[PDB]
């Protein structure tokens, strides 16, 4: 899912 | 007890920044139903009304409204990206996405004209990588983007994966 | 450790109802700034707009809009609760009472109405005290609601506390 | 004010 793709970004960005 | 199950997610989100603290309450509407999206709905409006009404923030968030839909201040910070005060400008950028208005079809384009340079520019280490991924975090659910448009961005996401 | 709070809060909200969800849901957008609420403005305005599109849950939705917001439809209720299906007609209105348009002030009053006969009948154990604690709450953060109706309201508030 | 008076009720019943 997009939503799910965007907190791996912001996961990483963390 | 709720109270203390409340007080630990208030905890938790005042240890987030602004785009994190955005992109989980965009999760979260999707564990409400129609009642509750409206009530919020009503809230947030009275939320904008207050915030426009003190000086604290009015003149800021008028200002930062017009500036994230006008397509000539953007088309003019993207002509000045090309050359320096990128990381500057992509700040700017990430602070005016999350106002884009869905239709804004002239202010969106230059928006998504941007997003394939900031990527370009990262891979060569010129600006920093966590802004990049954090204005791609909004570009995934953002109210403004196509399906159409994510398809021709997938091709730069990979490169943040 | 970003994807783990965010599992953790997750996990926190399904465990909770929907005026639990709703409540911590509004406490946190005042934790928001400007660009933030304008985004989930926009992301709600998608969410609904999903909702309507989808048989699963459409008519359902554009129902429960109408009824809490006509005289006619509170009305009735009110002459029905009265006299009997109490919790039933309790549960309809806290269901009902978020979708109150701020400015509905014929609907606004027919709620005010059944608040008192009911917070009286949370005394005699005619009906669950839990429901009525719930509507209160609602009514508390409401945009619909006024700062006078809640001063009218005070004298039934503190029974519940 | 409404606000933790609504938590506390919204408590009360947890």
């Amino acid at each position: 899912d997009e939503l799910q793709q965007a907190m791996r970004l912001l996961n990483a960005a963390s | 007890l709720f109270c203390e199950q409340v007080t630990t997610v208030t905890n938790l989100f005042e240890k987030w920044n602004d785009c994190e603290r955005t992109v989980v309450m965009y999760a979260l509407l999707k564990r409400l139903r129609y009642p509750s999206l409206k009530f919020l709905q009503y809230s947030i409006d009275s939320n904008l009304t207050q915030n426009l009404g003190t000086s604290q923030t009015n003149l800021s968030s008028v200002v930062i409204d017009i500036n994230a839909n006008n397509p000539v201040y953007l088309q003019n910070l993207l002509n000045a990206y090309k050359t320096a005060r990128k990381e500057d400008i992509l700040h700017e950028v990430l602070n005016m996405l999350p106002l884009l208005k869905p239709g804004n079809e002239e202010a969106k384009l230059i928006y998504l004209t941007l997003i394939p340079v900031a990527v370009k520019d990262t891979m060569q280490q010129i600006v920093p990588t966590e802004l990049v991924q954090q204005i791609f975090s909004y570009l995934l659910i953002h109210p403004a983007i196509t399906s159409e448009d994510r398809r021709s961005l997938n091709i730069w996401l990979r490169h943040l994966e």
